[PDB]
């Protein structure tokens, strides 16, 4: 790890999908889609003045999307923002930053 | 060396405290800050330094943009670039951009890198009492990001070069209640812990304090 | 040599 890197990616957990969860109605505000279950598989963490997550979302079946939120400081009140995602991602495909 | 020691005390040696937002530019913020500590303590005179220059050309000295760093490649960085110019003619954007660099407008420079040996927390407590506020990586937790005051301690983060994810500007140290700290400068604003600065534990090499941690020594 | 905390 640098200093500002991302972690190594690790298997989703119950937390991820919270985030993921709470996100999901922002996807569709923006791709104005309606997604099925959106499974967390994967995540990636990276601190700022917050931290950034970088999950691996299966929002399909056999379709993978990449998410990346942003939580804010445990002092600066707000909820998580979806920062940006990635569409038609492949199950083995590397998380990465953006 | 003192049993104390405070860089913000000592004069006009410190610059405000500020965040690099959701971009990882942590270890730009802990760049720029050694480096406007120093020129200050050589000459007096207070700058701020563009923390975007390092975002947007760091590139050939391992850095990554917001994805990542280390303050002692990017102080390679400004001794071979010939120096780092200001925020007002190169502000802060937070994300990665393409080089602006103009030589002719850099205002604070770089002659030497002064690398603390790995693991050698004393020797950063040398360079602190001696010379400059130090710049570091340690290894934060959603732990850590709950600081409000106090001597930050650990059990949860392990100490090892892997972990270590959040650069930042050792600027003093000292003891309370029989416990030594850091006195330490953060990249979040002055809303965040102790108006941006932190203490933690010292001594022990608390979240692999001293992994990595250097200074630069300006060209005055 | 070169600090390691930095690589990617
Ligand atoms: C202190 O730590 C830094 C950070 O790792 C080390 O920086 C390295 O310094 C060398 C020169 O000492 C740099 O080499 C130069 O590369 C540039 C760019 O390609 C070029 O202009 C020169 O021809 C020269 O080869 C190197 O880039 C730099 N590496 C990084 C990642 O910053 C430094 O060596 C450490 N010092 C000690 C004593 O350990």
């Amino acid at each position: 790890m640098i200093p500002g890197g991302l972690s190594e990616a690790k298997p989703a957990t119950p937390e991820i999908q919270e985030i993921v969860d709470k996100v999901k109605p922002q996807l569709e505000e923006k791709t104005n889609e309606t997604y099925g279950k959106l499974e967390a598989v994967q995540y990636k963490t990276q601190v700022v003045a917050g931290t950034n997550y970088y999950i691996k979302v299966r929002a399909g079946d056999n379709k993978y999307m990449h998410l990346k939120v942003f939580k804010s400081l445990p002092g600066q009140n707000e909820d998580l923002v979806l920062t940006g995602y990635q569409v038609d991602k492949n199950k083995d495909d590397e998380l990465t930053g953006f | 060396y003192p049993p104390s020691m405070d860089w913000r005390k000592k004069g006009n040696f410190v610059s405000p405290v500020k965040n690099q937002g959701s971009c990882g530019s942590c270890w730009t913020f802990s760049t720029t800050g050694a480096l406007e500590s120093a020129v200050a303590i050589a000459t007096g005179k207070m700058l701020s330094l563009a923390e975007q220059q390092l975002v947007d050309c760091a590139q050939n000295f391992n850095n990554h943009g917001c994805q990542g760093g280390l303050p002692s490649q990017a102080f390679e960085y400004i001794r071979y670039n010939k120096g780092i110019m200001g925020e007002d003619t190169y502000p802060y954007k937070g994300q990665d951009d393409h080089c602006k660099f103009q030589p002719d407008k850099a205002i604070a420079f770089v002659k030497d890198v002064a690398n603390i040996t790995m693991n050698d927390e004393e020797a950063m407590v040398e360079a602190v009492a001696l010379y400059n506020p130090v710049s570091f990586a340690f290894e934060v937790t959603n732990d850590f990001l709950m600081y409000r005051k106090g001597i930050y301690s650990s059990t949860s983060c392990h100490k090892t070069p892997d972990k270590v994810n959040h650069a930042v500007l050792a600027v003093g140290y000292g003891e309370e209640n029989g416990i030594p700290y850091w006195i330490v400068k953060n990249s979040w604003g002055p809303q965040w812990g102790m108006n941006g600065y932190f203490l933690i534990e010292r001594g022990k090499n608390m979240c692999g304090l001293a992994a990595c941690a250097s200074y630069p020594i300006p060209l005055v | 040599e070169p600090q390691n905390c930095s690589a990617t």
